[PDB]
């Protein structure tokens, strides 16, 4: 049923992956260090300014993606970036302390380092129910970069001008990822396997809303907003 | 508008 040219959209999305992770975080030593209010906004706002660049790199390399106009390309990037950063961060998140293991102690982030950025338990409670949820997914990498790709391209993003183009990508990507569940992944995992994935997804826009809520409040004290970095303004917003 | 997620897109 994995017609050829859907094992070719996924050879893509890993190879995509592959060269925008590095699992040894080694350039996290450029960035502001870490300081253990609001100690670790300089620290996980280069954190986030750096992985909004890895997500537009992954992006580039979704098959269809560069067919949209660049208005397109805009708002699809600037709604989902935090969604995607989220998801990407599950490939550090350990269950061992319900932490983001990134390489080192320095580099070890818990609730309360979060906390020390701006915000909330009302961000941070349902964050850390979507890491542990997705864990108990354990979705292949093929299906894991699959879902990627998805929250990037969906039709009712605010602002999208040709959904029907988006919605044809995500279409091919979703029949992509139905496929590959439903011929390598075996029972009992492969159960409502997708279903589950999208309802992730679901997850993602709530706290997508919950983010812009807390960042609003946050960029709206210029002594908070010196602490960003310009990438980030232009994205979520000045 | 956005200039800088316009190079990064090229
Ligand atoms: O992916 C990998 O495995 C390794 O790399 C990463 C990349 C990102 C994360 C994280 B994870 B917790 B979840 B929160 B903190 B960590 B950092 B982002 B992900 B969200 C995150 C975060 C921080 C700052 C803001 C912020 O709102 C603030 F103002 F700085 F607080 C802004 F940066 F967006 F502005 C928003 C979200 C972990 C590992």
């Amino acid at each position: 049923k994995l017609s050829e040219e859907q094992q070719h959209i996924i050879a893509i999305l890993l190879d995509a992956h592959h060269k925008t992770y590095d699992p040894t975080y080694a350039d996290f030593r450029d960035f502001r260090p870490p300081v253990r209010p609001l100690s670790m906004l300089p620290h996980l706002a280069d954190l986030v300014s750096y992985s909004i660049q890895k997500v537009i790199g992954f992006a580039k390399m979704i098959p269809g993606f560069r067919d949209l106009t660049s208005d397109d390309q805009i708002v699809l990037l600037k709604s989902s970036a935090i969604e995607v950063i989220m998801l990407r961060s599950n490939q550090s998140f350990t269950m061992d302390d319900m932490s983001w293991d990134c390489g080192s102690q320095d580099y070890k982030y818990d609730v309360t380092d979060v906390s020390k950025a701006g915000h909330t338990l009302e961000l941070i409670e349902p964050l850390i129910k979507f890491q542990v949820g997705l864990k108990k997914l354990n979705l292949h990498e093929e299906e894991h970069v699959l879902l990627m790709a998805i929250c990037i391209v969906s039709p009712d993003r605010p602002g999208v001008q040709d959904a029907k183009l988006v919605e044809a990508i995500q279409d091919r990507l979703s029949n992509t990822l139905q496929t590959y569940i439903r011929c390598r992944h075996p029972p009992p995992g492969s159960h409502q396997l997708y279903a589950k994935m999208i309802q992730k997804l679901a997850d993602l826009r709530s706290l997508n809303e919950e983010h812009s809520k807390q960042y609003r409040s946050l960029s709206f004290q210029p002594e908070n907003s010196m602490k960003l970095t310009p990438l980030v303004l232009e994205v979520f917003g000045n | 508008n956005h200039p800088m997620l316009m190079n990064l897109l090229k």
